[PDB]
Formats: structure tokens, C-alpha cells, sequence
RNA sequence: CGACUCUUAGCGGUGGAUCACUCGGCUCGUGCGUCGAUGAAGAACGCAGCUAGCUGCGAGAAUUAAUGUGAAUUGCAGGACACAUUGAUCAUCGACACUUCGAACGCACUUGCGGCCCCGGGUUCCUCCCGGGGCUACGCCUGUCUGAGCGUCGCU
RNA sequence: UCUGGGUCGGGGUUUCGUACGUAGCAGAGCAGCUCCCUCGCUGCGAUCUAUUGAAAGUCAGCCCUCGACACAAGGGUUUGU
RNA sequence: GAAUGGAUGAACGAGAUUCCCACUGUCCCUACCUACUAUCCAGCGAAACCACAGCCAAGGGAACGGGCUUGGCGGAAUCAG
RNA sequence: UGGAGCCGCCGCAGGUGCAGAUCUUGGUGGUAGUAGCAAAUAUUCAAACGAGAACUUUGAAGGCCGAAGUGGAGAAGGGUUCCAUGUGAACAGCAGUUGAACAUGGGUCAGUCGGUCCUGAGAGAUGGGCGAGCGCCGUUCCGAAGGGACGGGCGAUGGCCUCCGUUGCCCUCGGCCGAUCGAAAGGGAGUCGGGUUCAGAUCCCCGAAUCCGGAGUGGCGGAGAUGGGCGCCGCGAGGCGUCCAGUGCGGUAACGCGACCGAUCCCGGAGAAGCCGGCGGGAGCCCCGGGGAGAGUUCUCUUUUCUUUGUGAAGGGCAGGGCGCCCUGGAAUGGGUUCGCCCCGAGAGAGGGGCCCGUGCCUUGGAAAGCGUCGCGGUUCCGGCGGCGUCCGGUGAGCUCUCGCUGGCCCUUGAAAAUCCGGGGGAGAGGGUGUAAAUCUCGCGCCGGGCCGUACCCAUAUCCGCAGCAGGUCUCCAAGGUGAACAGCCUCUGGCAUGUUGGAACAAUGUAGGUAAGGGAAGUCGGCAAGCCGGAUCCGUAACUUCGGGAUAAGGAUUGGCUCUAAGGGCUGGGUCGGUCGCGGCCGGCGCCUAGCAGCCGACUUAGAACUGGUGCGGACCAGGGGAAUCCGACUGUUUAAUUAAAACA
RNA sequence: AGGGCGAAGCCAGAGGAAACUCUGGUGGAGGUCCGUAGCGGUCCUGACGUGCAAAUCGGUCGUCCGACCUGGGUAUAGGGG
């Protein structure tokens, strides 16, 4: 919005932390099942806990 | 520098003074949008910030 | 021609949002934002519709700043009432106490008569 | 013969049935039967050398101490350590620690404003200023201190 | 190779209605300058006359050229009593 | 049929009618033109619907058959409508 | 084929056998390479990169949005979408060398911009009451609802216990009014110019400011305040002794001057006010005439056409506005005067002043900075360095904003509070003749201002409508032409690539536009649809009527281009003759345009006339078809979001 | 936006013996008219109708100083608003 409370600010920060995808020698662990994070947010399309 | 986000300008300017023997002119901090409040720090005109930043190691 | 924006956060024309053109130095014409138009007291008489001369019609939050002098002027209620309602004021408080004189005389009289 | 269409079979696709597995469930039973203002449950935000999620932990943050164990952890790095030494790594967990909201407690929910005592810079108690610390919820009980009343008396 | 069809050009046909430019003693008036001459000279000025049935278009699905220019046995797939 | 309001009424109405003047392709009676489609192509590419299917006449039949009976008949694969 | 378990018999047990349930879950066809990728005028040429170009980028051309924008900035909402580099799998309904995709990194800086403080409608604890109860009501109501202050006293310590603080106790005084919450558009002190980034700037840098708080010992000046008397001594300037005065002064006045003690208490003001009209002043922009600097045009013409031609805040000065301020004075033959009004014996005109705003000029700022040009320094890096210039005037129912005055409307009268000041009072305090307490302190000096927001989009692609959806979604700025005009049409500034594709054809059906001989509603439920009409000026205007209307009634005429005419305004100027003093002044006498005349400027309209054209002329754009009657409802208003706008409701 | 109509009040002139009346101005009233933005939503029973759209589009329309439009805040909640 351009004028954000610090609450609502963090939260923003922390969605923006998580969505990274996974770091690839994570693949190569001994009893690995995860390919990609399936938790991937994109902006244009799903909108947040808000 | 990043800083700790309790942190006012008062604190990091007497922080910045304690731990590199300096003295500041003035701090002008905001948040990053990631969590890390950053802080520029305006040192003193006898001091120069190159010298310093290659005492604490970056460059 | 050189149209412009505002220059702070506030889009709505309002009470608050008032501008000026100005010409910098630059030669661009640019928005200055607007202090608003303080105005002199009004008397304590209350009758006077006219306010008060002498006194600087400024925010009142202003005065504050001011010298002393600028705040009123040089007279027995002073910069808070207009002179002609001090000159009534005066009279009036006078001829007032000059019959309430002549009444007690009046009285004084009537008790030593009776 | 030609193309096309139909039928059957071979092989290949598509698709994920079947079968075989099972660190999950469902049911029945046994023992114990323990949360919280000494801050619960729950939420938040953090914390990894490279780590997003799950988990694990709390600014001492994938954990500290202790005790037991006795050479690993390991995706890669790097390292340590003398594994003839409190000693890697797990387990236990009695010591220590435990950010912010939350019954949630100075008052507010902006993360905004405060008060009062002490400490360091600041002064040289000069109050300011900055930083740190400790108090500052409501209700209620036992006492304590200060009181109020043309409430009931006594003495003056 | 009835030497050919094509592009450009030229005629014809036809549509519209007389181009630009130049000239004019045409032009309601106005102005500047003077030789204040008012037909003085010079300029502005819709429009008008002449050059001028002019200009412009006319196969792209109009007609004739035999003028100019190139280009014209070339390619691919077929099929048998 | 009389404030279940009766009778009226200038102004007003994207309100309901009727006629006249004008105007018109509304019509007699249709025609031509333009643009975007539809069309063919490259690329891309859905859906509803679907017992099996899909030429007729008559008959009977749950009294209007694609299928049955009796007749007519029947020729790949397709395109635009 | 597969690669790890499985069956026969005798008994027991059951979630035990499918074609159907518009059955459930998953998968797959035909339909089909079909429908379809058609809203909003538009693309073309060359080059670059590149494996590869209809789509990227650059250049050139042709087009559109046309300042009520397809431009430039925000609010809400989004939440990293921003910027850079790289990728070409998937996604972006063709493609892509591209992207808001993907992957790497970057990126939001404040005392002054906002949150923050105030109160609004309202919300909501306590006391009190209700309530089986979680609780509810209630917000001044069934409250002992103030913890503060001043001055005095007494005690205690901490300090050069000096003097002052700090606290404890005692007295003294004190109404409130409800704790608290409630606005990124209300209220609310104080920041602006230039530069700077791939992405941030009123936040970074440079420079100029500014407010608020503190400032003790008071850092300094200045004010308070340094008179007057008497007595001596000294030629005199003066020196001493001693007596009083001194909480500033000026103006007839409006009021003024840099400061000019002062408590609880009281009064007042500011904060703090609707809409609409008219008129005026000030800016921004437009316009016109010229100066320059660079342009484009130049076949002919054009002293050309185009661009560009600056000064922040804060101070000081001065115009220019306004005054319902004062003094003089006394107005009928009544005057003054506005576009309109409106004012006058409760004081008009006339003269002189006082105050307020001064966003306008000048100046400090500030030319050093910016912009425009010409020119060099540097292979480079380089915010390099020089020249020149940044001028003068005029216009206005012009538009935008603003300040101001003055009306009109209301059975409408148009916010609170925080905060800030003024005044009345006079409890106190000050030192004793060189100083004091005092500065709602004057000028200077010192120190501080924490916390959170700050990227970008803001919409025919960052929001909501399952999507890059023709929908929806609050504002600011707002050029030239035509014109009544923010109408439409064309243009510059800025912006785009035709809205999720291209190519070739030009059949039928359509969708959207047009045109039609003769007739003119014969069509049809019905003139539905389209057509007529349309602007302006000049005439002319009925029935009826609530006398206001009806009314643009109806019905007529004109309109172009060109060349002329007439009519509408401002400014300045005579005190000439004589004298004398320095073309200018001062004095005295004439003159006295008192029918005014002369010179110099400048918008724009209106009427009339000539001539002229293939009768065309509101040439596009814009832009009423009328009439007679009936029914309903007086009217304006409202109504079924998404089939009913009415005669329904009001 | 921009136009139209031109209510009270005001001025002058003319008449009138008075009462007052006419003529020309000025003035700018109004849930006044046209008409933009805005708000709406009449008709084409147009487009669309597996849409652009789970109600949109085009022209044509109503209204456009007032019972006007509109952001944010705030109040009213289900036999309830
Ligand atoms: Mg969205
Ligand atoms: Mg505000
Ligand atoms: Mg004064
Ligand atoms: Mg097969
Ligand atoms: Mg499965
Ligand atoms: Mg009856
Ligand atoms: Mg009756
Ligand atoms: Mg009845
Ligand atoms: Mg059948
Ligand atoms: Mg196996
Ligand atoms: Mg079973
Ligand atoms: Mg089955
Ligand atoms: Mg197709
Ligand atoms: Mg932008
Ligand atoms: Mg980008
Ligand atoms: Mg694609
Ligand atoms: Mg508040
Ligand atoms: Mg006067
Ligand atoms: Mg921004
Ligand atoms: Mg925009
Ligand atoms: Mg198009
Ligand atoms: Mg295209
Ligand atoms: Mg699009
Ligand atoms: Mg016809
Ligand atoms: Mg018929
Ligand atoms: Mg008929
Ligand atoms: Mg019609
Ligand atoms: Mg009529
Ligand atoms: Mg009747
Ligand atoms: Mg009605
Ligand atoms: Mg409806
Ligand atoms: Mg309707
Ligand atoms: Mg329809
Ligand atoms: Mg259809
Ligand atoms: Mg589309
Ligand atoms: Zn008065």
C-alpha cells in the first residue's frame, strides 16, 4: 500500500523469506522425497494471508 | 551496516562509537523489506569511512 | 505547458492541501504548499463586528512566537477589546457610579427626613 | 493391391487397474493419571557455513551444562579433536536458559504514551539528554499504616 | 515461333470541366510614395480574361499498337492393353 | 360516484391512445457500395451432446418408426451452406 | 511377461461375486485439427543482435491518444510486482532474441512529508444495577470518583550543607465531568533551492533556513538604569559627602517603538465553519510587439517559421489591495457612490493620518548555483574547465488557483476538542543609589529531537470481478486552432503500437455503416427502424392558462469569400508673460482649452455598403421534426442490482 | 463546462390633479429549460447470448444547484435489520 503499519510489514517480510526455492544439495540427501517446494507463492495469482 | 531491529539511532550510534573506537556524525536507519534494519551512519569530518572500512575488514 | 503534481501524500484538494505556483531558481514551476490565513481577534465586547487593529492576524498556534508587542497595543484592554467599547466602558462605569452616589444621597436624605 | 473403414492378432504408445509389499490407520486391553501470574494452552517473529518446507530450539536460538554412552556426524564443505582424553556422536535431562503477543499485568494496541526508585555515559545531583536495571493489572483474605462520620460513649 | 505473352511508352476511347506558371489597360476598393499625379507610378485585392475543351485519370476485367525493355524447352509428380 | 375521494386542470412526462403535416427503402421491390466477419492457408485449439445408429412409402404396433413387415431401393472420402 | 510368495482338501468367519442407481473417484474417445483466436481506423522500409525474426531493439516514414489523455502524480488494494544481469523448459490461448515468467543478485535513509496528539459520529471500562451464568446494561448515571499545585512551617539527608536542590511530614488551595479508544481527506508548531542513483530522495550531498524542548552554575551583550536635589571642593571639565526618585517611553487619537515584573482567580479571542451569485486585486498559463542564441524552410516568396530566453524558503524595504479605525469639520438646491447596491447629524462629502494583508516587485539569499549557446582539456577515468547570453515592452467577460469585498437562499443557519495567545485583576518579589529581582526577551551563543511508514503499479497487464476479462474502483495537474464551450473535429508537449496472432482471397448468410428512380406508411399490433428538423441573426408567434407560462410554439427570411465604411476606449500634455534662483525650481501677474483641442497607445465586437463565385456558404464537426386531441399522474423526486420506470411509491 | 428564460429590488424618462400607470434599462431569482463531466438506464424488444461480461457493448435516451453525486469513518443483524 505504500503506508503499511510495522505488523503488517514483518508479515510481508517473512512471505517474502519463504519463497525461495529449495536449495538443490537438498536433493541429494540419503532419504530425500522433496523435488521442489510446492509452496511457491506468485504475487499475480493467490493473494496472501490478507 | 545491518542492525538489530530494537535497536534506536541512539543505541547504534553508541554502539558504532564503542566497538570501532569512532565517533559518528549522525544515523539514519530504515527497514529492509526482508526484516533487517539497515543503517547508514554518517561519520565525523576528521574521520574517513575508507580507512575505517578497511580496519574492520570490508572493501 | 508544465502541468504538476503535489509533492506530498495527500491527492484530495482539501482544507489541509492548499498550494501555491511558484518559479525556482531551476526555472520549473513547482508546487509550494500553503500556510492558512490567520485572522485578528474580534472584540470582547462582542457588539463590534469589526476585529481588532494593531494585532498580527496570524495562526493562532503562532503567537506563541511573537513578541509582545506585535500581540496587543498600548492601552487599558488592550489588543482584547476594541477602543470605542473601552471609551463607553469607561464613561458608562463613571456616570453609573455617579448616580448610585446620587441615589445613596438621595437616601441618606430620606432616612434624616424621616 | 490402391485410400478409407471394419475385424483379429504382434509390437509400440496412452493410462495407472491388478498383484506383491507397509516406519499408517482402525479396534480391544493394561498401567499411570501430570497444565497455569514462578506467566499455561495457543499465536507471532526469529535462529543452520550453504536450509525453502517439515521438524528442533529462543538472541546461550538445529541448542548450553550435567550424567550415561564410547567414535563419529555425513548432501558438500570445513574442521576439530590426540577417541591412553569429561571424550566425537547419540540417549537421558536434575543445572542453566527461555525474544514478542496471549488469563496477560503501568496505560494503550499505533507497536504509541508514560510515571516512580537505583546504576553507567551525561552530570560532577544540574536538571536535562542518552543507555541499563527494578517496580507501576483487577479482585480478594490476614495483618499494617493513614484516615472519615450531627454512629455510640467517656474524660475534659 | 499464325513467333509469342508481359512491363513501360504512344495512340484511340472516355470521366471531369479549363491545371501550375506567366501576362493583362479586366478587378469592388484601399494603401505607400512621390512627378500629389486620382490612369501618377508602385503595392495590397476575392474574383475575371488569355494562354487552355486545358490539367489530371483512363484496366487493374476498355480497344489498337508491332516503338522501348527484358524474359520465353524451363522445373516437380505420374501413369501400361 | 364523491378524502374507499367526485368533477376539473395550465405546466410537466424516455407514461397509454387517435389523426394530420412534413419526412423517409417501412413498403411496392428490390438493387449496388464500404468495413469486420464467415471463406483458404501457418501456428494454436476448446465445448455441449452421444443406448446403437442414421434414405423413404405404407402396414401394423403404447393408436405419428432409423431399426420390425411388405414394397421402393443402396456406390468410397469429403467442402460450403 | 513378471520377479516373491502361493494353493488343494476338512471345518469356521465375513465389509464375498455388478451393466445400469441423471450412482462415486480416476482415466479415454467420437464430436475436431472443428467452433474459434473479428470491439475501440495502421502499418511500412532498412539495419543490429541472433541457431532462428511478421512480433525484440535502433534509425527512418506513415498513424492514433489529442491535456474530461493511451500524458504526468497519489489514495485504497496489491506485496517485491521496482532495478540490473542471465535463461529460453513451463506460463504469457501465433511467435518471441521478449515479460510483470524463471534464476541470480540489488533496492525504500526525515526534528520540518505522514503516522504519532486532539476530538467527531460513535465505541467503551470503573461505581451502580441486572444477571442460572459466559456476561449484559449503563457512561454520569444509586460513587468518599482530585495523589496535583502554590505559598508557609517543621523535619531529613545530598552536595565548596555556602547556597541550592531532592525528598518526608504538617498546614494551605483546587469544581468539573469522566478511565480509555475513535480521522495516513477534519483540527494539528516547524523545510526549501540545487545536485546525486540501474532502482531512493522536501529523507542522501552541497547550500540556505526553520520550529519545538532544554540552557543549571546562567554563555555574552542590550532593556530594567543609572536621573534630580542639596552641600562642599575645583578657574572649568569635574571629584567627593549626603538626601530622595526610578517594575521603559512616544503620539490629540487610531495607535507606535527591540525588551518592558508578577501567582491562584476571572473574561475574551484564536483553533472554529453552509451553499450560491456578482465584482475587484494578485499570480500560473495563453496571446501580441519586438531584442538575442540555436533551428527548419529557401524551385519562387518569406527582416522567416520553431525552440529557448531563470531565481526557493526565511528576513528587510516598497507597491498593490482592504478597513464596520482616528482627528479636523459640519452636509437639503441634499450629497457621496456601486456592475448591483449601499452610506450619512448615531457625522456625508473634503482634507490629513492609523492598522491588516502584502503569495506582487526590489534586495539579502544569488550567480558561485540552473538553463541556452559557441568552445576547448582528457585513447581513458573524468560530475573537467572557458567564453558569450540569460533582454525590453504591451494586452485581456481570456482560462486555473488564490486573496478580498459585497449581496442572495433557508420552517436547512451549516463540528468538536487538543493546543495557542490577549486582556482584568494585583497576592507577591526586588535592591537600596550601583546595582537587584525581572525579561509572555530583544539581539546574538550552546546542546538535543527517539519510534514506525517511505520500492513500484494505481489500471483496456501489478487492485476486485477464477484470467494480462470491453465490467468495476476516490483525487491533483491540464497547452494551440475552430467554436458559446472542459462539445465534437485537427494539432504541440508527453505517450502508444490497434487491445491474446499473421498471410491470401472478396462467395452465401450475417454485424456495423451508406445510397437509391417513381410513389410516400399502401408496410406493420403499432411509423418499430431511419429520415426530416437542427446553430446563429432578423422578423413572426395561436389555442388555452394557476396570468408565471404555452414558446425554439407554428411560419418565414438570411448566412460564404473578398474590398471598404461607420460606430463604440485609454493615457499624457496649457500655470505660456515678467522677475529672480539653479533644460529644472521659486515668486508675481496674465491665461484658465472650464463647448475642450493636441499628440501617443490598445483590445475587440456590432451594423451598413460594393464586388464576387456553376445559388455555394451554421459547406466537416456540433445541432429540437412539428401540429390537433383524448386517458392517467399536478409538478421536480423515487422504484423492482439481473425481463416491469409506470398510471406504482413520494 | 457553456447557453436560454429573465422573478423580487433599483434607476431614468413619459403620463396622471391624485391613486398610481406605462416605456426603456439594470438586477439575476428558480427542487427553472437546453447541455457537458457526473449520476442514471427509455427504445432498438439492435449487438452479444458455450459472451469481453454469472447482466457486458453500441447508438438512442432521462437528469445535470438539488429530495444532486460521491470517498473514508460510524450505527442498525436474521422472524432481525
Ligand atoms: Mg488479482
Ligand atoms: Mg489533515
Ligand atoms: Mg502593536
Ligand atoms: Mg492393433
Ligand atoms: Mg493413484
Ligand atoms: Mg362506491
Ligand atoms: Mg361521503
Ligand atoms: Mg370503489
Ligand atoms: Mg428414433
Ligand atoms: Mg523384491
Ligand atoms: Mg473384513
Ligand atoms: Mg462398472
Ligand atoms: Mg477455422
Ligand atoms: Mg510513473
Ligand atoms: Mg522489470
Ligand atoms: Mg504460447
Ligand atoms: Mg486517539
Ligand atoms: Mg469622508
Ligand atoms: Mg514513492
Ligand atoms: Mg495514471
Ligand atoms: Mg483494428
Ligand atoms: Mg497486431
Ligand atoms: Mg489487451
Ligand atoms: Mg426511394
Ligand atoms: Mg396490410
Ligand atoms: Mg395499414
Ligand atoms: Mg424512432
Ligand atoms: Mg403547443
Ligand atoms: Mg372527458
Ligand atoms: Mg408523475
Ligand atoms: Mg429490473
Ligand atoms: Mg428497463
Ligand atoms: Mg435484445
Ligand atoms: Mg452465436
Ligand atoms: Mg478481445
Ligand atoms: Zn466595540
Amino acid at each position: 500500500s505504500s503506508h503499511k503499519t510495522f505488523r503488517i510489514k514483518r508479515f510481508l517480510a517473512k512471505k517474502q523469506k519463504q519463497n525461495r526455492p529449495i536449495p538443490q544439495w537438498i536433493r541429494m540427501k540419503t532419504g530425500n522425497k522433496i523435488r521442489y517446494n510446492s509452496k511457491r507463492r506468485h504475487w499475480r495469482r493467490t493473494k496472501l494471508g490478507l | 551496516f545491518i542492525v538489530d531491529v530494537k535497536a534506536n539511532k541512539h543505541q547504534i550510534k553508541q554502539a558504532v562509537k564503542k566497538l570501532y573506537d569512532i565517533d559518528v556524525a549522525k544515523v539514519n536507519t530504515l527497514i529492509r523489506p526482508d526484516g533487517e534494519k539497515k543503517a547508514y551512519v554518517r561519520l565525523a569530518p576528521d574521520y574517513d569511512a575508507l580507512d575505517v572500512a578497511n580496519k574492520i575488514g570490508i572493501i | 505547458v508544465q502541468r504538476l503534481t503535489y509533492r506530498r501524500r495527500l491527492s484530495y484538494n482539501t482544507a489541509s492541501n492548499k498550494t501555491r505556483l511558484s518559479r525556482t531558481p531551476g526555472n520549473r514551476i513547482v508546487y509550494l504548499y500553503t500556510k492558512k490565513v490567520g485572522k485578528a481577534p474580534k472584540s470582547a465586547c462582542g457588539v463590534c463586528p469589526g476585529r481588532l487593529r494593531g494585532v498580527r492576524a496570524v495562526r493562532p498556534k503562532v503567537l506563541m512566537r511573537l513578541s509582545k508587542t506585535k500581540k496587543h497595543v498600548s492601552r487599558a484592554y488592550g489588543g482584547s477589546m476594541c477602543a470605542k467599547c473601552v471609551r463607553d466602558r469607561i464613561k458608562r462605569a463613571f456616570l453609573i457610579e455617579e448616580q448610585k452616589i446620587v441615589v445613596k444621597v438621595l437616601k441618606a436624605q430620606a432616612q434624616s427626613q424621616k
